[PDB]
C-alpha cells in the first residue's frame, strides 16, 4: 500500500515537471520581447525623430 | 526638351524637375518604411525558429 502511494507520486511529479518547463521556456522569452519592445520604446524617446522615422 | 532663350519652356521644365525631386524624396522614404518592415520580420523569425528548437 505505502509503495502504491509512492509511486502515484512519481507519475504526479512526472507531469508537474512537464508543464513547468514547458512554461519556462516561453517565459523567458516573454522576458525577452518585453525588453526588447522596452528598447525601442526609449528610442521612440528620440526627440530627433521625424514622423516618418 | 530644348530651352534656349525660350521661357515658358525655360521654366515649364524647371517646374517639372522640382515635382520630381519631391516625388523622388518621398519615394525614398516608402521604400526605406517597407525596408524597415521586412528587418523585424526577419529578426522575429529568427527569434521564433530557436524558440521552436
Amino acid at each position: 500500500q505505502a509503495q502504491a502511494q509512492n509511486s502515484q507520486y512519481a507519475l504526479a511529479r512526472t507531469f508537474a515537471t512537464q508543464k513547468v518547463s514547458l512554461e519556462e521556456s516561453v517565459l523567458s522569452q516573454v522576458t525577452t520581447a518585453i525588453q526588447t519592445a522596452q528598447e525601442k520604446i526609449v528610442y521612440a524617446g528620440n526627440g530627433t525623430l521625424s514622423d516618418d522615422d | 526638351t530644348p530651352v534656349e532663350g525660350n521661357n515658358v519652356e525655360k521654366e515649364k521644365a524647371a517646374a517639372a524637375i522640382d515635382k520630381t525631386n519631391r516625388g523622388l524624396k518621398n519615394s525614398l522614404n516608402n521604400v526605406l518604411t517597407v525596408r524597415a518592415e521586412l528587418g523585424t520580420q526577419l529578426s522575429e523569425l529568427s527569434t521564433l525558429d530557436s524558440l521552436g528548437s
